[PDB]
């Protein structure tokens, strides 16, 4: 029903490094085309977390407007990594991948982007974790979001901030402390400037709306940069008229408007209580791990 | 830019040797590095695509590894149509791709000696008013050679050039030419025309003659 | 799939190159590809100058986004490239190619246009015979041509063992110089007819000159 899903904020670009084949489609992702990168978080019943904050950014998103860093190495060669750290980290965590890709990307304990790879004509398998060869097979150009999540540009320190769950020994890849039933499970986290992946007991969340450049979807449908459109007391490239959020912070002229700005509906300064504290995180999102708990 | 350096940038090699061709990226870019071949006068050809893939049809001695910044092209058993020039390229980003500066791969073979052979201008061309002359240094090896023209046993200089082709895909030798050209008048001029060929596999130089107007 | 530069080979100070690469087989249309164009620059390596989608996107080396536009007609099987403003730094060997479909590699390649900036005029070139006198040396002086290049082949190309095409010289004049030899047995020069095969594009000129042993 909301027909600016695709009006993306910042840049809007949904493609990894080295799969540069889909930017006609993926750089930006807009109203037109297809973006096998983007389009898997629209499905209904997928990504519900995203499609509820879906004028956040993605992750790639977040990485091509340097919110988010890659991760060093950036990636892990799936066909020749067992055994290295890389491979480590992406077999805790329980994915599922759907068939004809040879990239998946997800963010790591650092809070940075990781991706597993397959070489040419290689797809992964089910559980995203190793690759094999399919004789009648198209396969995608671009990687696939393994993680429910969004994000967004955030200068809140989270140096200080940590995992803490109550009588949890590990979570992931990460020792809480010295220790017990062991099961697959959806742990919530999220992603602060300078800290490291903050697993949690409870995703709390609170949006204040507000009417930043990125609260807004602007068209021409053909996408169109709102920082053409002249703030109340400016000026600008072009001239441009919005919806009543629009027009009570930019100069609405309603005649020769070149573009029509409305406001986006799921967008706005996101924060999460974290141990007691309200913070604004650099990302949010859920991924099923190995969770070990006491029973004492 | 990412940089793409190679190393060597030239290297010598005989026929059944292993060549080894080392790439390196100025960042990481994971497998996203391919190979090129590009021989004498012909456009570059995929070698090897994403570091290790090899191209439908290119043998076996080729193979390719890296991951990161470190790429490594091995042709085992050299083989003489082999002689190219070799680039790395990533496919990492596309603002803008770059290429490695390239790496010459030169055939080391035994000496071979110059047949030298000397030609007077035509007819057709002295009836327009200039005269060549042409010294051809016939399958030599190793490439470094000297021709110097003398006319009438004088040295000349500054009225002579030379080219010299790329290695025979076949022989790995090289061949040489040198035009020394005059005037009409200059050419009519004078008696003796000589070229004297310098060169390794020649245990004294050898000069190449002909005298104007005699057959 | 076969790709083939076409084009001039001269282009005056700050006029604009223009080059076409044509496609051979399956229509481009509907298809997914990225097509490149690449240039190696006289006494350099490899220059990637930009591409085109199927769709008519495109991208551009930073260096060159200001004079260089790419574009694509699928209804022809075409793609092109201009080049505004050129100066002698353009003057390059420009190649197109398909890309890869999961990365940015190149296959195939076209066989490469030679595109000469220069403000010197066309001239064909003067092909004069290299007589021979057990094996004898003959050949052709192909002399005074502009631009480059010029192929040469030998008794319509069905004599190619021993045959040395060399490169070939600018001269003081400004105008090139090339010879092209070929050793053959000395019994076969009263009975074997040798012709060499000049062609000229850039001038429109083509010489079948044979080479007759001199009597003397």
């Amino acid at each position: 029903e909301d027909p600016h899903l695709r009006n993306r904020p910042g840049k809007g670009h949904n493609y990894i490094d080295g799969m540069t084949q889909e930017d006609a489609t993926c750089k930006p992702v807009t109203y037109a085309g297809a973006c096998s990168s983007f389009d898997v978080l629209l499905e209904k019943g997928k990504f519900p977390l995203f499609q509820s904050y879906a004028h956040h950014r993605t992750l790639l998103e977040a990485v091509h407007d340097t919110i988010i860093a890659k991760a060093d190495p950036p990636s892990c060669d799936l066909q020749s990594a067992h055994g290295n750290p890389c491979m480590k980290e992406k077999l805790v965590m329980k994915t599922h991948c759907p068939n004809d890709y040879q990239s998946a990307h997800y963010l790591n304990n650092d809070g940075k982007m990781a991706s597993v790879k397959c070489p040419p004509k290689y797809e992964l398998t089910e559980d995203c974790n190793f690759c094999r060869q399919m004789t009648g097979a198209s396969l995608k150009k671009g990687s696939y979001p393994l993680q429910d999540l969004f994000c967004q540009s955030s200068e809140d320190d989270g140096s200080k901030l940590k995992t803490k769950m109550k009588g949890v020994c590990e979570v992931g890849v990460q020792a809480l402390k010295k220790c017990l039933s062991t099961a697959h499970e959806v742990v919530p986290f999220a992603v602060f400037k300078n800290s490291k992946k903050v697993y949690l007991d409870k995703l709390d969340l609170k949006t204040e709306e507000n009417l930043l450049p990125d609260s807004f979807v602007c068209f021409e449908l053909k996408s169109f940069d709102i920082s053409q459109c002249p703030k109340i007391g400016g000026h600008g490239s072009k001239k441009c008229t919005g919806d009543a959020a629009f027009c009570s912070a930019y100069e609405c002229t309603a005649q020769y408007a070149n573009a029509y700005c409305s406001h986006a509906n799921g967008s706005g300064i996101v924060q999460i209580q974290v141990s007691g504290v309200w913070k604004k995180p650099l990302c949010v999102g859920y991924e099923r791990v190995v969770v070990k708990r006491e029973l004492s | 830019d990412i940089q793409m350096t190679q190393s060597p940038s030239s290297l010598s090699a005989s026929i059944g040797d292993r060549v080894t061709i080392t790439c390196r990226a100025s960042q990481h870019i994971e497998s996203f590095l391919n190979w090129y071949q590009q021989k004498p006068g012909k456009a570059p050809k995929l070698l090897i695509y994403i570091a290790s893939t090899l191209q439908g049809g290119v043998p076996s001695r080729f193979s390719g590894r890296g991951f990161g910044t470190d790429f490594t092209l091995t042709i085992n058993s050299l083989q003489p149509e082999d002689f190219a020039t070799y680039y790395c390229q990533q496919s990492y980003t596309i603002s803008p791709i770059t290429f490695g500066q390239g790496t010459r791969l030169e055939i080391k073979r035994t000496v071979a000696a110059p047949s030298v052979f000397i030609f007077p201008p035509s007819d057709e061309q002295l009836k327009s008013g200039t005269a060549s002359v042409v010294c051809l240094l016939n399958n030599f090896y190793p490439r470094e050679a000297k021709v110097q023209w003398k006319v009438d046993n004088a040295l000349q200089s500054g009225n002579s050039q030379e080219s010299v082709t790329e290695q025979d895909s076949k022989d790995s030798t090289y061949s040489l030419s040198s035009t020394l050209t005059l005037s009409k008048a200059d050419y009519e001029k004078h008696k003796v025309y000589a070229c004297e060929v310098t060169h390794q596999g020649l245990s004294s130089p050898v000069t190449k003659s002909f005298n104007r107007g005699e057959c | 799939v076969q790709l083939q530069e076409s084009g001039p080979g001269l282009v005056k100070p700050s006029q604009t190159l223009s080059l076409t690469c044509t496609v051979s087989g399956d229509s481009i249309s509907g298809g997914d590809y990225y097509w490149s164009w690449i240039r190696r620059p006289a006494g350099e390596g490899l220059e990637w100058i930009g591409r085109v989608h199927t769709t008519g996107s495109t991208d551009y080396n930073p260096s060159l986004r200001t004079r260089v536009t790419i574009s694509i007609d699928t209804s022809k099987n075409h793609f092109f490239l201009k080049m505004t403003s050129v100066t002698a730094a353009d003057t390059a060997v420009y190649y197109c190619a398909r890309e890869g479909d999961y990365s940015a590699w190149f296959d195939p390649w076209g066989q490469g246009a030679l595109v000469t900036v220069s403000s010197a005029s066309t001239k064909g070139p003067s092909v004069f015979p290299l007589a021979p006198s057990g094996t004898a040396a003959l050949g052709c002086l192909v002399k005074d041509y502009f631009p480059e290049p010029v192929t040469v082949s030998w008794n319509s190309g069905a004599l190619t063992s021993g045959v040395h095409t060399f490169p070939a010289v600018l001269q003081s004049s400004g105008l090139y110089s090339l010879s092209s030899v070929v050793t053959v047995p000395s019994s076969s020069l009263g009975t074997q007819t040798y012709i060499c095969n000049v062609n000229h594009k850039p001038s429109n000129t083509k010489v079948d000159k044979k080479v007759e042993p001199k009597s003397c």
